[PDB]
RNA sequence: UGUGAACGAUGAGGAAGAC
RNA sequence: GGAACUUGAGUGCAGAAGAGGAGAGUGGAAUUCCACGUGUAGCGGUGAAAUGCGUAGAGAUGUGGAGGAACACCAGUGGCGAAGGCGACUCUCUGGUCUGUAACUGACGCUGAGGAGCGAAAGCGUGGGGAGCGAACAGGAUUAGAUACCCUGGUAGUCCACGCCGUAAACGAUGAGUGCUAAGUGUUAGGGGGUUUCCGCCCCUUAGUGCUGCAGCUAACGCAUUAAGCACUCCGCCUGGGGAGU
């Protein structure tokens, strides 16, 4: 969906703060989970062109956010992409 | 998991014992699917504005269950195999 | 998308002249308040007063109006624009609308009128012309 | 200007109905022609009328109401 | 799937082969293997009743009980194997008895799925239950004509059949190409159309693959000498001047019915020739 | 009391050249 | 370049609806065909007719069966979607939009050649389907001629599955983003309040969308908080007509 409990688990693991609901960390994390589920959804049906373009938009989002994260703190960025295993 | 309301028709002409057989069967399937009971009612015999296969009237029956989410997918074909049942529909509960 | 607050304030004051409302609000900046002070010196506008609220803003500007109707300014334009840099040597600066008009030219000494700029002999970016 | 005759009479004693389990009120919605009444008479907002539309379609799936009859 | 070949040679230009994705094990179980001497199409008298047969690759039969006479005993699909004998793929199935029998394989079957041969068995694919218990309109394969005889109907890959409805005697069935027969209600049948539908799409692409089939070449009739064929003779590509296109045997072939007007099966033919 | 305008969507009344 | 801020923007919490996308199942009415019952000389079609169907019993009517396609009425300058476009119902997975106190991130934004994807209808390739509709075509009429408009038929197509093709008056003939600029009268979904338990009335505030109109713009027609108004940012495009989108 993803289910609400998985979100509550996914957020707390990556927060830099006790109440860090925002942050590029948690944002790129939740968006990553959405990218994974939507990607598997694309795998289930190749005819989903709207889900595909929406996935492209979300890829634009992840690319912009990770780009700015590269623009800010490279250490947190490399630690994060190493934590996720994403980005080339 | 989510709530589900389900209606189905059993044959008006069926013997009460055979009706007990198909109802205990539908219940055994419904519990085999993990669909926990929430509530139920018996509309029973009612006249029809139009016949389905041929019958001029039918026995409505309904159930309300907390369940998957996966179970209805198996429940449908098993609701199709029986000649005794006429129709069945599973609507999500979001009043 | 809010590409330039100053040109935005200029379309604010021009539209304000078009609608003849007594006053309008603009977001704060020292660059804005300085040139607004320059207009306050030129007297085309009656008064300007800032009102603090977190964080930036909000200046309130009061348009001046003539005793015998007529718009106080017959024209206003920002020659400077993003995607087209402009520069002006101190002797090269035009005297727009001859003696009536005044340039608004930001310099190293700060924003200056074309007369004061000619006196200081200081060149700089030409922010806008008002006449 | 402005008021509609026989407007609503539903929100006044609603709401959240039915979604389709009832048969009496749906018997009220049906016309002698067997079709759902127009908003000009029913008085409902378009969203309520459309949720009512899908609801009555569900009722037709339940065969609780006629699909077509005499006029 | 179909693996197109790059035209490295003239025989590569059109040849295609099926993915063989369904296949799991390279070799058949030894217990159910049977010999297949190639008759070559000859009669026991030794004369060739059938033209252009034999010369193909050697083949070895796998035992297959289409009859499925046992019932009430759950099975399991262990493996799937290639069948040289027919277009349809074979899928081995392990019975709970420990008995093993190769069985016709409908598409979409998964390895290890349970299969009951009994009347009480579920509609789910791979099961075979009597027509009386079959819901109307469901796809069915390997239909028997009579119980205990085996399912001569719908054995080839990609073929299907559907029930138009049923009485006590007899159940209706839609045979392939639209023909219909009142097959016996007591008679057993198996739900789910046969797999390997892509076999029709396969292209041979050369004379050499045909030899392995082995489909021997057929001479065109006009080319044949007049003594050998009715359309023979003439001075080079003789026109089919003679009345009524004909087989080398005297019966006409184009549009001429070969049916016996009187037959036991004629009563069962509710419908015929939909084209 | 109620005048025009505007929109979305029709119901059917038939055969004939050029400078 | 360093250090900060939340208003741009994103995320979250609490809600809101939508013919949004794809998959699977299901629905009833009607057209058509078949089978039988009923009953007999017309049926059908046009401006008029004729081709056509029918005593081998049609048309009509009653009943049953088969198959495909489309979703009436609800339906509404309604809604969703980037456009193209999406209108029966159910379920499965899933994209996007809007509102509201307000938590967090603290400019992380906009546009965008090349490039990539989607992209009506028609068409092409392969395998199925084909009830009706229907290019090509056949026949009957119309006319001086009728390779048409009309009628009776009817193939490809229209339908599905996997691909290609990437053209449309693909229009709002108005690129995308943002700020500001009289108003009015409806609707589409939200939010707050001023009496009332509620019903319901009134006022305000967001976004979608219809019309009328102030300023302003205009070759004129008109546009007009959905500018074609006043400004900003970026991309696409125009330079007389024919020859030629050759």
């Amino acid at each position: 969906a993803i289910t609400q409990e998985r979100k509550n688990q996914l957020i707390n693991e990556f927060k830099t703060h006790e109440s860090d609901t925002g942050s590029p960390e948690v944002q790129i994390a939740i968006l990553t989970d959405s990218i994974n589920n939507l990607n598997e959804h694309l795998r289930t049906h190749k005819k989903d062109h709207h889900s595909r373009r929406g996935l492209l938009k979300m890829v634009g989002k992840r690319r912009n956010l990770l780009t700015y994260l590269r623009n800010k703190d490279v250490t947190r960025y490399r630690e994060l992409i190493n934590k996720l295993g994403l980005r080339r | 998991m989510r709530k589900y309301e389900v209606m189905y028709i059993i044959r008006p002409n069926i013997d009460e014992e055979s009706k007990k057989a198909v109802i205990e069967r539908f219940n055994n399937v419904l519990t085999s699917n993990g669909a926990e009971i929430t509530g139920t009612k018996d509309w029973g015999k009612r006249r029809l504005a139009y016949e389905i296969n041929d019958f001029r009237d039918g026995f409505y029956q309904i159930v309300n269950v907390q369940s998957d989410a996966a179970a209805v997918q198996e429940f449908d074909r098993l609701a199709k195999i029986s000649d005794d049942i006429i129709r069945h529909i599973v609507v999500k509960e979001e009043e | 998308v809010m590409t330039d607050p100053i040109a935005d304030m200029l379309t604010r004051i021009r539209n304000a002249n078009m609608v003849r409302h007594e006053k309008l609000e603009i977001p704060a900046s020292k660059l804005k308040r300085e040139i607004a002070e320059i207009l306050k010196r030129e007297g085309f506008i009656r008064d300007v007063e800032f009102v603090e609220d977190s964080k930036q803003g909000i200046i309130r500007v009061f348009l001046k109006y003539g005793q015998n109707n007529e718009r106080v300014i017959t024209g206003l334009k920002r020659i400077s624009k993003p995607g087209l840099r402009v520069y002006a040597k101190s002797n090269e600066v035009p005297r727009v609308l001859n003696g009536l008009g005044i340039a608004i030219i930001s310099t190293s000494q700060g924003v200056l009128t074309d007369k004061e700029a000619r006196a200081k002999q200081a060149g700089g970016e030409v922010l806008a012309y008002v006449w | 200007r402005a008021k509609r005759r026989k407007v609503c009479y539903f929100t006044s004693n609603g709401i959240t109905h039915i979604d389709y389990k009832d048969v009496d009120l749906l018997k009220k919605f049906v016309s002698e022609r067997g079709k759902i009444l127009p908003r000009r008479v029913t008085g409902t907002n378009a969203k309520y009328q459309r949720k009512l539309t899908a609801a009555i379609k569900r009722a037709r799936q339940m065969a609780l109401l006629p699909y077509v009859s005499g006029e | 799937a179909i693996k197109k070949y790059k035209p490295t040679s003239n025989g590569r230009r059109g040849m295609t082969t099926s993915d063989f994705a369904e296949i799991t094990t390279d070799k058949p179980e030894k217990s159910l293997l049977a010999p297949l001497h190639k008759k070559g199409g000859r009669n026991n008298q030794g004369k060739l009743t059938v033209r252009h047969q034999g010369g193909g690759h050697k083949r070895q039969y796998r035992v297959i009980d289409f009859k499925r006479d046992k019932d009430g005993i759950p099975g399991r699909v262990a493996t799937v194997e290639y069948d040289p004998n027919r277009s349809a793929n074979i899928a081995l199935i392990n019975y709970a008895d420990g008995e093993k029998r190769y069985i016709l394989a409908p598409k979409g079957i998964q390895v290890g799925t349970e299969i009951m041969s009994g009347p009480e068995a579920d509609i789910k694919v791979g099961n075979a239950l009597p027509l009386i218990n079959i819901p109307v309109g469901t796809v069915v394969h390997n239909i028997e004509l009579k119980p205990g005889k085996g399912g001569q109907l719908v054995r080839s890959a990609g073929t299907s059949a559907q029930v138009l409805g049923k009485e006590g005697k007899y159940v209706l069935v839609r045979l392939n190409s639209g023909e219909v027969r009142m097959i016996l209600s007591a008679c057993r049948a198996s739900i789910g159309q046969v797999g390997n539908e892509q076999h029709e799409l396969i292209n041979i692409g050369k004379a050499g693959r045909s030899r392995w089939k082995g489909i021997r070449p057929t001479v065109r009739g006009s080319v044949m000498n007049p003594n050998d064929h009715p359309h023979g003779g003439g001075e080079g590509r003789a026109p089919i001047g003679r009345k009524s296109p004909m087989s080398p045997w005297g019966k006409p072939t184009l549009g001429f019915k070969t049916r016996k007007k009187k037959n036991k099966s004629d009563k069962f033919i509710v419908r015929r020739r939909k084209n």
